Order: structure tokens, then sequence, then C-alpha cells
RNA sequence: CAGCCGUUGACCCCGAGGUCCCCUAAUGGGAUAUCCUGCCGGGUUUCCGGCUCCCGGUUUAUAACUGGGUGGGAACCCCCCGAACGGAAACAUCUUAGUAGGGGGAGGAAAAGAAAUCAAUUGAGAUCCCCUGAGUAGGGGCGACCGAAAGGGGGACAGCCCAAACUAAACCUGCCGAUGAUAAGUCGGUGGGGAUGUGGUGUUACGACCUCUAGCCUGAGGUUGACCUCGGCUUUCCUA
RNA sequence: GAGGUAGAGUACCAUCCCCUGGUUUGGGGGUGGGAAGUUAGGGGACACGUGCCUCUAAGGCUAAAUAUGUCCCGAGACCGAU
RNA sequence: CCGCAGCCUGGCGUUGUCCCUCGGGCGUUUAUGCGUAGAGUAGGUGGGAGGGGUCGAACCUGUCCUUUCGGGGGCAGGGGACCCGAAAGUGAAACACCACCCAUGGACGCUCGAGGGACUAACCUCUCGAAAGAGAGGAACAACGUCAGGUGGGCGGUUCGGC
């Protein structure tokens, strides 16, 4: 695809999925892209998913893009059904977002110097 | 509002022109109209109130650029109106997108229309087509005015929006 | 001619039914045959149901199977394509003319319908048709000719939904059973669709609408002058 | 009081063509370019500028007021069997 | 008398990437200037008698390039600090600082030509392939659309005076 820059590794993503599950009761976590963007819009986006299988590629594109003068951290997941099933929807996700991290914020941050060390190396 | 933003990127020039010439290529690949399970720019279905409730759908299709497919006369004539060269299909090619789209679905009906993208040799549209047989469709207070006849069959007549903009209002 | 039905209510007329061959848009398949001819499932003697292009479901991801756009109709209506004859005493621009006619598509009416309208001393207030405005304006070998609008006067005069900001699964829908008057709705199980956006409020200009802040302002209850929950009300649907 | 929303190849422009009075001024289409988008735009007879005035498209949908005789009642300075 | 097909050429769009010589430029990067009178390189107009000055100068001594070898311009060390005048000439003066123009060369991202070349990914031609998809040759050409010009009894309407 276009629209993603740096590569993540799977490992990196599992983790992820892990962290976005717990937030399930703890922490308050956005669903579906409108009640994520113009929250990425208010600057409250402490971080973000895209996924890596949209159709088409622009239904999200924007996303990064925006998050950059934002400064707001942002990861990928390749499978975004599982996001759906994982955000306890019964049918796919494509764009999620984390208010607050509430139980996983050690692993949040972890997944934050893992992308941004990442990035370094992404140029 | 993603719909905002979707033609953030594409709002006159992008490039993302260079993504789509590569779509642009296996459409043409594609059967001249085909059925797309959801529709490529939201900011417009939408905007023509397409919802992805169920009973709704999505076709392409594509024609050829040129003036009027007209026939030279044979017969006498005078030579006003006899020449051939500048005429055109009086109406738009965003008209006639829906006609033959229409024929495709007779159970269904047309409401909107729009294209996405366009080259040299043919212009490619997308259009809103909706079923009134469905029984979801059926019971909605907010298109009850389906369950009528009078609102099929439109497009043949021009009652849509490109009819409306073919006639100028 | 001959015979019967009729006072056990005929024939007739009204309504409700029942039958209702073949081709035919004819659609199981085929037709220079108003005819022949298969495949499934049903009971079964006679026989009965289903079999182009689509929409949404069953089952494998191409196999069949569940459930619902075609043609005609006197004129009329809408929309695309589009004539010559003549006239100019000739004729080529023009006009005759978007009519004759072609194609598509409806209904009992259609179309259109809520101004990016006008006009002009700061006014009116959807559209349509009728009478005027008016052969006025304006167009054209300035030739035949074509030809408005605004306003006024009449008729009925109805005006509501969507996208966005903003709520965010609070959503719609198949079947079965119960209930419900069989309706709608609700209920229990079910199947589908849906964050790539359902449903909730709302769409208008010297602004409108939404959110936040502050202040004033409802019958019961509670909460901290203030707030909230349950009242009437608006819209919509359903027909016994 | 503060903040936000308010429809794109759409407007618009050049060119060719079509038609309508629309004429250096209208609407439609083809072709090529091509915006702003609320602190927006358009319009107010050639163009431009300036002020003043009024509307908000590029999606819907809509009661009635009129078009007609395949047909059915009624009437008639309509004809009497070429 | 003319009109319309078709044809030829060219422009625009479907039109991509590397270039390549030269001529143009676009927004930039920079650096180079003696008709005579005179301390002397006044190229021509501006604000400007102050500008440089451990917020580093005058002096002479060489390495170096150039030029009407006239002469000026750029090098650090030797030198730790000095010169132009509001004063003398020039139809037009300050190598007092900073600007504009002409004029010489190179380069940067972009554009156009005289053009030329190359490639393939568009696209075209063909084949294989049930489909999906694959392969082979040409090629940003061709072909199409559109526009213009030249040709155009191939087709269409017409007139072919009057006495």
């Amino acid at each position: 695809p276009s629209y993603v820059k740096f590569e993540v590794p799977q490992e990196l993503a599992d983790k992820v999925l892990e962290a976005v599950k717990k937030a399930k009761d703890s922490g308050k976590i956005k669903k579906g892209t409108n009640e994520t963007t113009k929250a990425v819009e208010r600057s409250q986006a402490k971080l973000v998913v895209i996924a890596e299988d949209v159709q088409p590629e622009e239904i999200v594109a924007h996303l990064p893009l925006l998050c950059e003068e934002k400064k707001i951290p942002y990861v990928y997941v390749p499978s975004k059904k599982s996001l759906g099933e994982a955000c306890g929807l019964q049918v796919a996700a494509a764009s999620v977002a984390l208010m607050d991290p509430g139980e996983a914020k050690d692993l949040v941050d972890e997944i934050v110097k893992r992308v941004n060390e990442i990035k370094g190396k992404s140029s | 509002s993603m719909y905002h933003y979707i033609e953030q990127t594409w709002q006159n020039k992008d490039w993302r022109r260079s993504i789509l010439r590569k779509r642009l290529i296996e459409w043409r690949r594609q059967p001249a109209i085909t059925r797309i399970d959801r529709p490529t720019r939201l900011n417009r279905a939408r905007a023509l109130g397409y919802k992805a409730k169920q009973g709704f759908v999505m076709v392409r299709v594509r024609v050829r650029r040129g003036g009027l497919n007209k026939p030279r006369p044979n017969s006498g004539r005078r030579p006003k109106r006899m020449g051939v060269y500048g005429y055109g299909p009086s109406k738009g090619y965003r008209w006639i997108a829906e006609e033959r789209a229409a024929r495709k679905f007779p159970n269904l009906e047309v409401l909107g229309s729009y294209y996405v993208a366009e080259d040299g040799m043919y212009k490619y549209y997308e259009v809103i087509m909706v079923d009134y047989s469905h029984p979801v469709i059926r019971s909605d207070p907010e298109l009850k005015w389906l369950q009528d006849s009078v609102n099929r069959k439109r497009v043949f007549r021009g009652l849509t929006s490109a009819g409306q903009k073919s006639r100028g209002l």
C-alpha cells in the first residue's frame, strides 16, 4: 500500500492487539473513524490504529498526515477484522483510538518507544 | 467527519492521481458494468443519501469520449442540417451513465451519480442504485415515498439530478 | 319440430364465488406447427406444482435451492433523436420547426414545486394554469417572419425530510411460536446487515442550526438559586 | 458571550457545437483548464472597480388549482338512408 | 454558386521515465567595467560626510590570475594599529557605506525549442490461457476525440438574365 510509510513487525502488532483488548473496561477507547478523527482533531488522542487492509486506500489515508503536525503517535495492524473483534465489535473495524491507555499504559509507552525508535531508523 | 477529509487529500490535485492511474488500468480489464460492494467516495454517495444499510448497491460504468455518434444523412437536404463534425450528445455523459446503469437492474431504481476518474479515452462514474422491493426499505418512514409507483424508472424521463441539470434549472 | 325447466320459487337483474382450452410480453426447451416435446417434487387413475435479467438469503469457495423489474391501454404526459413540403413571388442565411416522425418510460393525470427568485428607494415572496401585459422588449439577406419577461387581475393558495457541526449500536431487518382484532406493535428463540456510520436534533441567510459557558423560566419525585428522572405535547405508523 | 458546521472536476474560465429574443449580455453539451468554500459564494442587461440591495445551488421529496374521451349520464337553431 | 464526407498536415488531450549537444528562458547561486581636463578606473541614477576601526587599519616585502602589461580587483604571514572631506577639476564625484540598470561566465529546481537518443510502465498487435492471469514485438509513437489549415463533383441543395 501507499498510505503506510514504515513497516511494523507482527510481534509489535501482536502486543498492540493485547494492549487494546485490555482497554475494554479500564481505558477510554474510540471506535469508528468519526469518533476518532475529530478526537484526533481535538488533539486528545494518545495513540491511534490504522488498518493495513483498507479498501479503498483513501478511506483512512488522511489519518497519518494529520497526526504528524498534531504530534500524536499511530500504529498499524494488518487484520482489520480482528480489530473489530478486538474492540468487541461484531463486525470489522478500521479506525480506533486510545484516549487513555487504561491498564496497558506501560505496554503502550513501550510501543510508543518501539515505533518511535523504528521511526528514527525509518528516517 | 471523515467525509470532510476524504477529499482533503483529493480536492483538486494530489499525487493520489498516480495511484488511481493504476486502478484506472485494471478497471479497463473489468467489465464495462460491475458492482462494488462499498462505494468509493462516500462524500458524494452519503451526500446523495446512500445508507450502508442492506438494500443499496454501487455500480461503475465507463463510456467512450468524443462528439455525438451521429450518422451522415443521405437524402436531399439543405446544407443547414447536414453537417457532421461538431455535434455532441446533447444530454450529458453524467446523465447517460445512469441510463445504461438503470437498464442493468430494472428491479431497482436510480438516485444519483458522479464520476471518480477520467482519461482521454473513457469516463468512469459511480451510481447509487436502490432496491425498492426489499422488505427492509418497505417500512422506512424516512423514505416511505418510494412505496408509490411514480418513483420508478425515473432516470429515463430525466427526473434525476442529472436530468434537472441537463434541463438547466 | 319435439321436449323440458317453473309455485319445493323459475327466467331475469345485483353482489359474492367456482370453472376458466391454445397461442400470446409467453418464461421448462424448441417452432416457417395457434403446435410438439423434456427435468424435478407431489400424491397418484385422471392429474398437480416449479424450471431470460435481476435484488437480497440456504449450502462449497460457481451447483442447485428460499423469497419479489417485463406488455398493453383513445387521446392526453415526460425525456432523448430528428425531417423535408413550402415562404421569402427566384434562392443559399433565416423561417416554416423541435412540429411530422423515431426511441425510451409512466400515471389517471402527468410535469414542476420551495428562489443563488425577482426589482430598485429599498419592496414583493413556491410552483401551475387562465386574462392581460404584447406583437411591447428583443432577434433576422433587418425578408418573410419569430418572439419574452416584470407587474396587475383570477382561480386553489397547503410545505415538511437528508449531508455537516453534534449524539455514537441506544440501529434496521427474515422466520417460527405466543400475544396482540389476524393489523401495527411487543415478547422468547432464531438468521441477516452495520464503526468503510445505523439510529437521535436539525437544516437555513443583515443569518440559520448545533455545542459549551452564564443568567431567568413547569404537575410528581429526587439531587446540588441550580440540576436531573417520571408528566402533556410534536411527528410517524397501524387499521380492526 | 465563546466555538463549530453548512454539498467539487461542482461553480467559473477558453474554445467548438446546439438551440432559444438573449443580442460584445441566455441555457445545454463536448473538449482543455479550473476555484473559493462562512472571515464562503452568486446575482443586480459590455467589461472592469467602487460602494448599496437581495439570495445560499452543485441531493432530496410534495396536497391542490389543468391535459383528455378508450367509457358512462344529460342537452342540442347537428342529418334523415347517395 | 457553393456546402458536407473522406484524405494530408499540424496543435491540444489520452502522455511515462532517463537523458544528450546547442539556442531560449523561468525563480535562484554567484562573481567580472578607463573620449579628455584629475590626488585617480567619475559605466550611468539614488539615501548618504560618514564609513569602516581586538564590533582588527594604515605601510611596505612575495606567491600568485588578468587587462587598451592603463591599472584595479582576491591571499595570510612581516606590520597591533589608519585613509578618503564638508576641502582642489569634470555638459555629469567621491575607490565615504548600502541599493537599481546595462554588460561576461558557470551552476541549481522548472519550462520551450533546433532537435536527437534510449528505456518500458501507458497504450497498441499477436499468442497462450475456462476465468484469473501469462508471454512475445512496436511504442509514449501510433490510433481515437477535438480544432485549425490544404485538398476534396466522393456525396447534398441550387441557378443557369432579359429583349
